[PDB]
């Protein structure tokens, strides 16, 4: 059925699981043309796949070449996402293939279990959770990647970089819920709290600061506050 | 011209004679139905008084058979039997309709309902939908499954309708997902009409038997048959002219018919909705549109 706060730790099982997110897929700027109409401009996209249990996460960029000569497109961009999905699950071995796919949005099931019709043993999963996927394109690497893309592109990403060697799945996804929640609610503020001492660095192949233990406490403390301090205000609570 | 004679009547029962219905007394002298319209087919259907937990009946075409009901006190319901004697059956149907212990077969001379509602229907297809070759009528109850509801248990009481499934390997060509699932005309035309009932008649026959199996026995499949062949039509852009015009006219007297009390177990929101009002076709059913708003405006 569909993932919740109950059935959480299953995402960190030893079974091979996706998470889908289609928010960043089809984006546009709107702005005004000559005679004071308003027009889109498609900017290039992202899908995000993430295992949460490793970290991987299958980013497909979105080139805006994708969307010429289509209608309707926030509709296509749902049915070009569980085709790209369709493809990377196709594309890897057997054993590498998830037993699940989580979407994050309702909307994709029916466009996925279409495109999932050759594998009825995967199971097609909504969620109850509000996840911040969405934030995937305030982190700079992933941003530069998908804006500098001149065609259709995929690059595999470690979005817990070398977390796991001292933390577990669970804790590292939480760490990175976290780090989107804030970025998603104050992206400056978030981003002022990462990079604020010129000492941590991010490693080349790394998406975050290489923090300590400790720092990584610091940091996360830093975080919620910012989440509360921006929460009192949305509400006037 | 065309009588289905009964034994008798041992147990209090409500006989319907296609849209007709009429209440019998436990050992009431009740010796059958005569004036029955040649041309049709024809369904008697039976619900005890003493347990509603009990609706079935029997499709028949009197041209194929001298048919008559003869209560079984073993199994407990009305049977459908065949006579294969001429004389020994035109001898006991005389005699009958001599004393007058037979009803009439209803009809209003102007009234073509059902034949509007029958029109495609075929007992050779009824008898593919429903498995006993050993008799040339069909029996049907409430209780009775389809073939795609056993998929999702006893395969000779089961009812064999053509399974639809949009989210199928049959229904969606790989390299046309987006397409197939939106734009179900590959999946009616090529697959449905071409390939399966080989002509729209067949396909309205269907259609028409799910709905009447769906109508008189509340037969929960039925209902589900009836509707995916409805949404399957409505949900493709490509469909003949003359498939959407006849399409209007079995739909309306459809809903015409259906008791107004039953519409809310009978008549699924979403299909209706979509058909009459989001559906490619949604400006193709004027008929259908305009009774089912005037008729059944709470559901939609
Ligand atoms: C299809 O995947 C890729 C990946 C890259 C290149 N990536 C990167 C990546 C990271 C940051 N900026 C990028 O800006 C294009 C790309 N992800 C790497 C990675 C990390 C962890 N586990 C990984 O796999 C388990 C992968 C990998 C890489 C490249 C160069 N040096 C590396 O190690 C010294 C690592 C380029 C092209 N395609």
């Amino acid at each position: 059925g569909a993932m919740n706060s109950s059935n959480y730790a299953e995402l960190f099982n030893n079974d091979i699981k996706l998470f889908v997110d289609d928010t960043n897929v089809y984006r546009v700027t709107v702005h005004k043309t000559f005679e004071g109409n308003v027009a889109t401009k498609a900017i290039n996209g992202c899908i995000f796949t993430l295992n949460p249990k490793t970290g991987h996460l299958f980013l497909k960029i979105i080139h805006t070449s994708v969307w010429a000569g289509q209608k309707r497109l926030s509709q296509l961009a749902k049915w070009k996402t569980a085709e790209e999905v369709s493809a990377l699950v196709r594309s890897l071995p057997k054993e590498e293939q998830p037993k699940q796919i989580i979407v994050t949005r309702k909307a994709m099931l029916d466009p996925l279990e279409v495109h999932m019709l050759d594998f009825p043993n995967i199971a097609i999963r909504p969620t109850e959770l509000r996840l911040p996927f969405s934030a995937a394109m305030s982190i700079d690497k992933l941003s530069d990647v998908v804006m500098k893309a001149t065609e259709p592109q995929m690059v595999l990403f470690n979005i817990y970089d070398d977390w796991l060697d001292r933390i577990s799945s669970y804790t590292a996804f939480s760490r990175l819920t976290l780090l989107l929640r804030a970025l998603k609610t104050n992206e400056e503020s978030a981003k002022m709290i990462l990079l604020s001492d010129p000492t941590i660095t991010i490693k080349s192949y790394h998406l975050w600061p290489s923090f300590t233990d400790e720092q990584w406490i610091t940091i996360e403390s830093q975080m919620r506050d910012l989440i509360l301090t921006e929460y009192g205000r949305k509400y006037n609570v | 011209m065309n009588t289905v004679p009964f034994t008798s009547a041992p147990i209090e029962v409500t006989i319907g004679i296609d849209q007709y219905s009429f209440n019998v007394k436990e050992n009431q002298p009740f010796h059958g139905i005569k004036d029955i319209p040649i041309g049709h087919v024809h369904v008697i259907h039976f619900q005890h008084a003493d347990n509603s937990s009990m609706r079935y009946g029997y499709w028949f075409d009197c041209r194929m058979g001298n048919f008559y009901i003869q209560y079984d006190p073993k199994d407990g319901l009305y049977k459908m039997m065949e006579e294969r004697d001429g004389a020994k059956f035109e001898n006991i149907v005389h005699n009958f309709k001599e004393r007058q212990m037979m009803v009439s077969y209803p009809k209003i001379d102007e009234d073509d309902t059902w034949y509007n509602l029958t029109e495609f229907v075929q007992m050779d297809k009824i008898r593919k939908i429903v498995r006993k070759d050993e008799n040339q009528f069909s029996y049907v109850d409430s209780s009775m499954t389809t073939v795609q509801e056993n998929e999702l248990s006893d395969p000779a009481h089961s009812l064999n309708y053509t399974v639809i499934n949009f989210k199928s390997r049959e229904a969606i060509r790989p390299g046309h997902e987006m397409e197939d699932f939106l734009d179900k005309s590959y999946y009616l035309n090529t697959v449905m009409l071409q390939g399966i009932f080989k002509n729209s008649s067949n396909y309205f026959g269907e259609l028409q038997f799910a709905f009447l199996n769906a109508m008189f026995f509340g037969n929960y499949g039925s209902s589900l048959q009836w509707h995916a062949m409805i949404e399957l039509i409505c949900s493709s852009a490509t469909v003949p002219k003359h498939m959407l015009d006849k399409l209007d006219e079995i739909l309306y007297y459809q809903i015409k018919t259906l008791p107004e009390q039953y519409s809310d177990i009978l008549l699924n929101e979403r299909v209706w909705n979509i058909c009459l009002y989001s559906s490619f076709q949604k400006n193709s059913l004027h008929n259908t549109e305009k009774i089912m708003e005037n008729k059944y405006p709470e559901l939609l």
